[PDB]
């Protein structure tokens, strides 16, 4: 039936631009009303606008007057949308809809940031020390100062899942992401099991493994 | 600008339970009302419109509700898959509004947090800059509060936390809580504490290390 395409992730300079596009198939491209709506983390969708393909006339919230301009290519039937002098606050995920519908886009997410790519630097959260408190222990491992996202992280290749708990990252006021990744695991383990933390960074084309072990005042 | 105001903002419900969800409009919107349900990494689905018509495909559970401005989607019976993010929508008027959105959890028994405190590394020390890490393991509910002490002195504004999605299997939360001090800082205190107070907790728990070695 209706399928509505848009791209993926977009990752733009502030003061730059970007076009979004919204692909449909499955209905007459030139009937209907394409809208338009942005979605920021907790924070309420908006309505942008509505175009008719078939006039190209168009219809716009007054909060994005000046910083949203949609357009279509009606040969393609593709909807378009374009976002002008971004700043942060314009990073969110965009969608293309109708009125009130069940037919949406899956999203574009855009990223504005003049931040550089950047692999991570992978530091041991290095399990407790002494005897233990509850016969558990918790290790695992910071991964920060890295952009744009995504991370990926694994433990000992997969091999350990039970008690992994790896966290959202966050935008720290660098401009750098982190995020930690931990496993809570038997202390009677850690002088027989190994804990090793494969991280990832795509955007980077880095991976490193760390292992992560108990601190020892003789070890340099 | 008609604002759709959405309460709550969060609640947690049991299978076989009923959720009542509330949008109060700024305006007089008529029935012109829709109900959308959307999931992490998804985008919404359309469950009602014109305030009580349920859209093809969508369960008989879900029911809507209102005319004016005070309208209510209510879900009968819970299942497990109704958990979500859940928002109303006015299109009586132009520009469209939403409201800001309910996020249904699934209750479970009160679990206390298991705390643990990490002191920063050796390596990244190396770099001027110290991450001292709170990891609050396994607990239910949600709310949680972790404040950072340095020689006893309560720290503001130094700090970000991370939360994990209910678990699958046992529906608890996870949380970490980074504080980000500057080396010079960290080698000045001796002190570093993690003071945690949940729902769970009898009293505060508190983890604490002093920098030496």
């Amino acid at each position: 039936q209706v399928q509505l395409l848009e791209s993926g992730a977009e990752l733009v300079k502030p003061g730059a631009s970007v076009k979004l596009s919204c692909k449909a198939s499955g209905y007459t491209f030139t009937s209907y009303w394409m809208h338009w709506v942005k979605q920021r983390p907790g924070r309420g969708l908006e309505w942008i606008g509505r175009i008719d393909p078939n006039s190209g006339g168009t219809k716009y919230n007054e909060k994005f007057k000046s910083k949203a301009t949609l357009t279509v290519d009606k040969p393609s039937s593709t909807a378009y949308m374009q976002l002008s002098s971004l700043t942060s606050e314009d990073s969110a995920v965009y969608y293309c809809t109708r009125r009130d519908s069940d037919y949406w886009g899956a999203g574009t997410t855009v990223t504005v940031s003049s931040a550089s790519t950047k692999g991570p630097s992978v530091f041991p959260l290095a399990p407790s020390s002494k005897s233990t408190s509850g016969g558990t222990a918790a290790l695992g491992c910071l991964v920060k100062d890295y952009f744009p996202e995504p991370v990926t992280v694994s433990w000992n290749s997969g091999a350990l899942t039970s008690g992994v708990h790896t966290f959202p990252a966050v935008l720290q006021s660098s401009g750098l992401y982190s995020l930690s990744s931990v496993v809570t695991v038997p202390s009677s383990s850690l002088g027989t099991q190994t804990y090793i933390c494969n991280v990832n960074h795509k955007p980077s084309n880095t991976k490193v493994d760390k292992k992560v072990e108990p601190k020892s005042c003789d070890k340099t | 600008e008609l604002v759709m105001t959405q309460t709550p903002k969060f609640m947690s419900t049991s299978v076989g339970d009923r959720v009542s969800i509330t949008c109060k409009a700024s305006q007089n919107v008529g029935t012109a009302v829709a109900w959308y349900q959307q999931k992490p990494g998804q985008s919404p689905k359309l469950l009602i419109y014109s305030a009580s018509n349920r859209y093809t495909g969508v369960p008989d559970r879900f029911t809507g509700s209102g005319s004016g401005t005070d309208f209510t989607l209510t879900i009968s019976n819970m299942q497990s898959e109704d958990l979500a993010d859940y928002f109303c929508q006015q299109y009586s008027s132009y520009p469209l509004t939403f409201g800001g959105g309910t996020k249904v959890e699934i209750k479970r028994t009160v679990a206390a947090p298991s705390v643990f405190i990490f002191p920063p590394s050796d390596e990244q020390l190396k770099s001027g800059t110290a991450s001292v890490v709170c990891l609050l393991n396994n607990f239910y509910p949600r709310e949680a509060k972790v404040q950072w002490k340095v020689d006893n002195a309560l720290q503001s504004g130094n700090s970000q936390e991370s939360v994990t999605e209910q678990d699958s299997k046992d529906s608890t939360y996870s949380l970490s809580s980074t504080l980000t001090l500057s080396k010079a800082d960290y080698e000045k205190h001796k002190v570093y504490a993690c003071e945690v107070t949940h729902q769970g907790l009898s009293s505060p728990v508190t983890k604490s290390f002093n920098r030496g070695e």
